RNA sequence: CCCCCCC
RNA sequence: CCCCCCC
RNA sequence: CCCCCCC
RNA sequence: CCCCCCC
């Protein structure tokens, strides 16, 4: 679940 | 004769070739939001390897100026460097928050494992942020931040300001003034490694000397704007803080003469006065490019050097001594005598 | 008379032919990288003979400015000596790293087996370091580095400071300046033989005239570029330092009357004033390119003489040597009481 | 095993 | 000499017959709706193969023009090519929504392979479009729009401005014009391949010589009109852009003249006036019909050539590059010592 | 009157840069005289010509939307 | 050779 | 004849 | 490509 | 041989 984060 | 010397470097009806097998990066305007997460992801998280963030930076430079317009800027400087494009490629199988496949950042010269890797640690760094607190992330404290970019160019532009002193002096002072000038980035950063990050810029710098000039031209794009955020009226700041650099003889002989040093009048000095006119004259000539000289590192330099008035030089730092600003400055006192007369009186007259 | 005579040399409607039957090398700017390396081939082994290194200079020189380009400088040089082009040849069966066969340059009046065994002698001492220290060679110690052309040319530009002195000053002078000036280069190459390179230089400026006016080319093209190396730079700052070259007396004369030498108002040196504000007019007419008179052995110096003035020569001489900056300036002292007294009086005013 | 070197 | 070649050429009482066994397409004024449609449909989709989309402009123009006056035109040109006729075909069992058969162009020297694929990729583009959106195409977007035969000839009078240039240079000079100047078309139609449609009509002007004379009536019968639409003033407007092709030396010498450059007066250049007023001379008795000399590929161009005096190109060359303008142009300097004065005195006086 | 009052106020439609350069040499702008204009008032001057050989029809072009139009255009003099 | 401080 | 030091 | 204000 | 830029 790391590559959908919003930055 | 140096007005002669001038004439005789500018006046020449021939350019030079340099870097003509050579290419270089660039990333189109378009891709502007796309370097600007990287800019920023550089700085949220803590990486092994810091070794292309002055790459990154001056692919924000690149996408601010234009692809185009900066090949123009680095023809200009005298290079033949050839220009390379930076591609979005997808990554893979992955796929963002969007349902679309995650297009990331491919530079010229920059191995696509170092952005992967860099852009996998920023992930897990702020997913173990997020671990931590939920919903305590403001969008300044994200690497999507629109300043990114110039946070990551003003410790890029900080290294600039010391090109003419050597790499330890300018990595201190670029650290000792980061820690202030740069204090709301470190607090909404607190991870940025600022001393692998300058010694990046310090290695880039060295290395692509024509990046110099799109450097300067980005000051010069970004002082010509109407308006702007803080960090680049703070880059610009430095960028200016900048100008004289490898040339501080003359402000201090300036200075000595504003501040009256009897010294100044020592026949010996004033056998050499004839000389700094020339030399203050020549300054005149060049005009407003004359400060960049040094931090272009044009072979013209050095015709700006006080290096042959010897007395006029240990008055100057005499002067400069006995007032306090002379600091840790390394330049020769060729007269000894001259500048203990010239400190003696500097001091007398600031007490 | 001084300026009618001057209006006599250069009023000419006939150019002068030299050197009709005669041929000289250079190499198409494509092949840089093959001259570097072969530049950077003398510099990091020790050589039982160093007699072409400053002809590998001159072919690093025609490739930075183009072989057609050098043609013509040598053609306004006043030369008719046809340029040949440099050739890559296969070596033979030996291969290189790459799978293709070896290719090597072919200069013109440069024997192959000069260049053969300076190529073997460089891969065999590599070989040696490599097998003491497995790893330890940065880019910077490599023969391929790209400043090794303009590390030799310094080498040749320091010979070519003292090029109206004799041959063993000039070597003395040489070494004793490259082992402070080139001394980064002498850390990165421990072994280059500067002596052996320096007296190269000296004869190919002795036998090849035209090439002196190259390499005063290559000078002009260097100081005009935006950018460059700090190699570069360096050898810029040695080339305006062999301006004034074979005119010491204008510029002590210079010295002298800055210094305010009262023996400048004795009688004897009062009647010839005139004659040597006609030579400083001559300097004024002839202009930038009356510095490098010497440098180019140009017949028409010589005009700028002060040696019919004897009184005034030994004045300035003795100003010199009191001030203590005649060194051991070997020129001729025709009236040894004035000398004397203005040696006094610059003694009394230096004090 | 010479002229093989990188240089 | 220059009046007497020109009254050589010109004074020919015998024509001269080339393509004598050849034929060559048009297509009759009456099926300009059914060619418009077609000049559309290269235009709104991606094909894989673009060959004959020059061929279809120029259809195109013989449909504004009409079959015979295109005839009689090709026929003027100089060429013995035959005329043949387009001729509309039933496609065969399809049938189209009007109930009737389908009926689609047959252009000689035309594969009805490649017109069946344009037809069928465009129909699944646009059935595609349909199926994202309903209802969402207004007119402007459809290929029957009058305007894309015209949209398909500005990308041909695109390369048709650079047919003096080489084929790499033409086509990067279009590509980058029509992405500013063909922008409402490339809004409307986002994937029309100007850089094979370009190639397309290279290639066209390549073989059928005669065609660049109908291209060229085509402006001249365009410009004459009393109304027309946009994309017809834009033809116009690059085909006008077109005009002095293959003359910039003449165009950049009355820049020369106009700019007063004082190297003009040098006395070699002086020796040549004469010959360079003869050239002009030369110009004027030719009349509107010399500038298109280089763009008709006639073998009368080469008359208007200034190459025979090298002084007079040499300083037109250098008050171009002093004055910025020169860019790229790879036109050959003879003499560099005026070109370099030329420059210096251009850049002197536009600063 | 009043529709041929409009109808005049409708003159150079499509030309304002000619009448602003008219203006601007009626102001004695000095800038007039830098020297990259200077290297274009020949062809500023053919382009005024040009309006003067077209005569009173020259004001409708682009009211006609005639294709002749844009021969009257000043883009290709920057600075002036 | 140049350069070298501080902000 | 000229030239000749130091950086 | 051109054009672009106001009356 | 000519030609070669930009719009």
């Amino acid at each position: 679940d790391i590559y959908q984060l919003i930055m | 004769d140096l007005s002669y010397k001038h004439a005789i470097l500018k006046e020449s009806q021939y350019t030079i070739k340099r870097d003509v097998g050579t290419t270089t990066a660039v990333t189109p305007s378009s891709l502007q939001q796309e370097i600007t997460l990287l800019c920023g992801e550089i700085l949220y998280a803590k990486h092994a390897d810091y070794k292309y963030a002055a790459e990154i930076g001056i692919q924000y430079i690149s996408t601010a100026l234009g692809s185009e317009r900066v090949q123009q800027i680095l023809r200009n400087s005298g290079s033949e460097v050839q220009v390379v494009l930076t591609r979005t490629y997808s990554l893979g199988k992955i796929k963002n928050n969007k349902g679309e496949d995650l297009q990331m950042l491919d530079i010229h010269g920059v191995e696509k494992s170092w952005v992967e890797e860099i852009d996998k640690e920023a992930r897990k760094t702020m997913a173990t942020l997020l671990k931590e607190s939920s919903g305590n992330i403001p969008q300044n404290q994200r690497p999507s931040a629109p300043d990114t970019p110039i946070i990551l160019l003003c410790v890029g532009a900080l290294i600039f300001t010391k090109l003419a002193s050597t790499i330890e002096v300018g990595l201190e002072t670029t650290v000792r003034r980061a820690n202030r000038v740069l204090s709301d980035a470190l607090k909404r950063y607190p991870r940025m490694d600022i001393p692998k990050i300058a010694r990046s810029f310090y290695d880039l710098f060295e290395q692509k000397v024509y990046h110099r000039s799109l450097f300067i031209e980005y000051g010069k794009a970004l002082g010509s704007s109407s308006t702007g955020s803080k960090a680049e009226s703070l880059f610009v700041n430095i960028f200016m803080q900048a100008y004289g650099a490898g040339q501080t003889m003359l402000r201090w002989g300036v200075i000595a003469r504003s501040s009256n040093n009897i010294m100044l009048g020592h026949v010996s000095v004033q056998a050499e006065l004839k000389q700094v006119t020339e030399v203050y004259d020549l300054v005149r000539e060049m005009g407003p490019e004359s400060g960049l000289l040094h931090l272009r590192q044009s072979p013209k330099a050095g015709l700006l050097s006080l290096a042959n008035c010897p007395n006029f030089a240990s008055v100057v730092l005499g002067n400069a001594s006995g007032l306090g600003i002379i600091g840790m400055y390394r330049g020769r006192v060729p007269n000894t005598e001259l500048f203990s007369a010239a400190e003696s009186y500097a001091k007398s007259l600031k007490e």
